[PDB]
Parts: C-alpha cells; sequence; structure tokens
C-alpha cells in the first residue's frame, strides 16, 4: 500500500493484483457439460465462473464436504 | 585569482544557506510532502514528551526512546562514512600524491659530506628520495659523498631540512638552484674510489661541475 | 515479596538492610524506567499479590538468582510481562469500580497506576453553575 500520510490522514493504496491466469486444461465451462439434474439450476446463466468450473466435480459428482475458501 | 570572503561574510552565507535549508523543509511540511518533524527524546527527555505513557509501558517507551536515539545515531554515523568514503580512493592516490607540480624547473640542491660511512644514513636518504618522489644520485669517493638531489620545491625544502637538521664530518650544501629539465634517473648508489671515474660519471648526464665543486671545497677547507 | 516477608518475620534482633531493587536494570535501562516498571509490579503486588507472582514468572525457566529479587528476563520478556501486569491493575478498577477498562483513558489509567483516585460525596455543588 502507499502508506503515506498525505495531510492529516495517512493513505494506503495497494494495486489491483493481476488475476490468476487459465493453464491449458483450466477454462470457464459452460451450462453444457452440467447434466439434466443441475442444469435447470443454472437458469439464466450460458456459462459457468471460473471457480464454479474449477470446482465442479468436486461438489456435484463427488458427494464430499467441500470447503470453498474463494 | 581566487578571492577571500571575510569571516562576517561567511558567517552571513552560512546562516542564509541553513535558513534556505530550515524554510525549504517547513514548506515541505506545510503541503504534507514530508511527515511533520516528531519531537528528539533523549533519556532526560523522556519523561517530559513520553511521560503519560511511560508509566503505563515504561519498557516499551524506553526501547521507543533509545531505538531513536539509535536512528539519529544510525544516520550520522552513516553520513560521515558515507563521506569518508571519499578519502578511500581520495587518498594515498589523491590526498598524498602531489608531486610540487615540478614540470618547468627542477630545484637541485648538491651536499657534501666529509663522512658517510653509516648505511642507515644513505638508506633513510634513499627513502626520503624515494617518498618524496625526489630524483637524483649520490657518488661516494675518500672523504667526499656528492648527494644530487633534484626534485619539486616542496621536496628539496624537506631534503635540506633532513640532511642539515635531522641528519648528522659536517654536510654543506655546495649548489642549490634549478634547472631546464632533468639529468639523473632514479635513486641509485655508486662508489668511485678515483675522481676521474666519478668525474665521467658526472659527465654523463652533463653535471661534471658538481664534482669540480666537491672536490675544490675540499681543496679549500684542506688548505686553510 | 517472598524474599522480605519471611526475612524480616524471623529477624530476632532489629537491625538496617541494604536491598538492591534494580537488580540488573540499570545495565540496560535508565533508572527513569526501572522505577517506573519498579512502580508498576509494586502497584501489581499491591493489587493481587496472587495472578501478579504468577505473571512475574513468565515461563517455567525463569527463575530469581539469590542474589536479587526479580527474576531474570529479556528486555522483550519484561515488555510483555510489564503489559500483563498493566492489565492486571486495570481489571480490579474494571471490577470493583464496574467500568469498563476501554473507557479509561491514556491520562487516568497513569493516576490509577500512581495511585491517585478523587471521590465527590457533594453533588448538590452542582449549584456552582
Amino acid at each position: 500500500s502507499f502508506r503515506r500520510q498525505r495531510k492529516g490522514y495517512e493513505e494506503v493504496h495497494v494495486p489491483a493484483l493481476k488475476p490468476k491466469p487459465f493453464g491449458s486444461e483450466e477454462q470457464l465451462l459452460p451450462v453444457e457439460k452440467l447434466p439434466k439434474y443441475a442444469q435447470a439450476g443454472f437458469e439464466g446463466f450460458k456459462t459457468l465462473n471460473r471457480i464454479q468450473s474449477k470446482l465442479y466435480r468436486a461438489a456435484l459428482e463427488t458427494d464430499e464436504n467441500l470447503l470453498l475458501c474463494a | 585569482l581566487g578571492v577571500y570572503l571575510t569571516k562576517k561574510e561567511q558567517k552571513k552565507l552560512r546562516r542564509q544557506t541553513r535558513r534556505e535549508a530550515q524554510k525549504e523543509l517547513q514548506e515541505k511540511v506545510r503541503l504534507g510532502l514530508m511527515p511533520p518533524p516528531e519531537p528528539k527524546v533523549r533519556i532526560s527527555n523522556l519523561m517530559r514528551v513520553l511521560g503519560t505513557e511511560a508509566v503505563q509501558d515504561p519498557t516499551k517507551v524506553e526501547a521507543h526512546v533509545r531505538a531513536q536515539m539509535a536512528k539519529r545515531q544510525k544516520a550520522h554515523e552513516e553520513a560521515n562514512a558515507a563521506r569518508k568514503l571519499t578519502a578511500e580512493q581520495r587518498k594515498v592516490k589523491k590526498i598524498k600524491k602531489l608531486k610540487e607540480d615540478i614540470s618547468q624547473g627542477v630545484h637541485i640542491s648538491v651536499y657534501r659530506v666529509r663522512n658517510l660511512s653509516n648505511p642507515a644514513k644513505k638508506f633513510k636518504i634513499e627513502a626520503n628520495a624515494g617518498q618524496l618522489y625526489l630524483t637524483g644520485v649520490v657518488v661516494l669517493h675518500k672523504d667526499v659523498n656528492v648527494v644530487v638531489v633534484e626534485g619539486g620545491p616542496k621536496a628539496q625544502k624537506k631534503f635540506k631540512r633532513l640532511m642539515l637538521h635531522r641528519i648528522k664530518n659536517k654536510c654543506v650544501l655546495v649548489w642549490e638552484g634549478t634547472a631546464k629539465d632533468r639529468s639523473f634517473g632514479e635513486m641509485k648508489f655508486k662508489q668511485c674510489p678515483t675522481e676521474n671515474m666519478a668525474r665521467e660519471h658526472f659527465k654523463k648526464h652533463g653535471a661534471e661541475h658538481y664534482w669540480d665543486l666537491a672536490l675544490s671545497e675540499s681543496v679549500l677547507e684542506s688548505t686553510d | 515479596v517472598e524474599k522480605f516477608g519471611d526475612l524480616i518475620l524471623k529477624a530476632t534482633e532489629p537491625q538496617m538492610v541494604l536491598f538492591n531493587l534494580y537488580d540488573d536494570w540499570l545495565k540496560t535501562i535508565s533508572s527513569y524506567t526501572a522505577f517506573s516498571r519498579l512502580i508498576l509490579i509494586l502497584r501489581a503486588l499491591h493489587v493481587n499479590n496472587d495472578r501478579a507472582k504468577v505473571i512475574l514468572k513468565p515461563d517455567k525457566t525463569t527463575i530469581t538468582e539469590p542474589h536479587h529479587i526479580w527474576p531474570t528476563l529479556t528486555d522483550e520478556e519484561w515488555i510483555k510481562v510489564e503489559v500483563q501486569l498493566k492489565d492486571l491493575i486495570l481489571a480490579d478498577y474494571g471490577k470493583k469500580n464496574n467500568v469498563n477498562v476501554a473507557s479509561l483513558t491514556q491520562s487516568e489509567i497513569r493516576d490509577i497506576i500512581l495511585g491517585m483516585e478523587i471521590s465527590a460525596p457533594s453533588q448538590q455543588r452542582q449549584q456552582i453553575a
């Protein structure tokens, strides 16, 4: 952060962090890969998020206890 | 040439420069460029600036005060060492290598010693010639030590006081003058039992009059 | 303190003794901080003398040599002990006066440590204003 005191207050500005780049085997999966029980829940969303696609099979195909630190 | 500002003028210049720097700092603090200065706290000052907080956490306050004191010392020590770095290069190469500006004239001093059998005096003369970068030679003969030293004016003034006062049979400068260029090489020793062998060596550089003056001074000393 | 009570209870004759309440603090801190921490420690002992004795030794590896009174601690160890004892001293003021410790300004914590307290039974003198 800037951590500088201009006049009466110390402003600390941390810049915009760069996002994590997608690898060769990681991409935003659409709603065309979801099953019929999960296609009805994604109403109005043709695609999914990056964090939703990176842990799609761990939460929909696996019945284990998921811990999403999003 | 250069001019010398007087003591009052030096005081005025220093005061104006200090006030300029102080105003620079004050306007930097006014506009928020630099943080406002913190009070300078020493151990005797600790109970006046940090008095109310030194009862709750006395040792934290002591540590903070001593850290400030060290940082003030850290800056000063670093500053002195930083400037000292200049000598690191500007020392035996730029604070001791002058050469007295011997370019247009080489002062030459010729001394005639009666007894120079001690090697310690010859070693000290060679060390003084090599340390002051003064060229010349020394010719030995039967009760005749002709030491010619050509160098700068400061080196000649040092060698005139070293040979006549700092070294002890008598030493007398027979010829003290200047020349156009240099005639003798580095400081070396040469023994000549005959006067002709010394006169032939002195005539190789065009300084045959130094041996004839030293022979005439010895003849005038042995006559009277 | 454990080194004074039993020492003077069993003293069969009156006498005059010398102690060094600053064990080795003067070798690392000035007498001002030494006296401030000594006042803080004595206030803590006067407050509890039960939890304070537990605070005075922060680790099982801290012992008091027979030469002096207080245990030998590192500088930051003494900082931590002092902040713990300050919390202890504020604890009884919070309890016996039913006031929050956070409500204590930095100006009145100093008065609490030193030992100055004020009371006012006659609030009717509000007539002055």
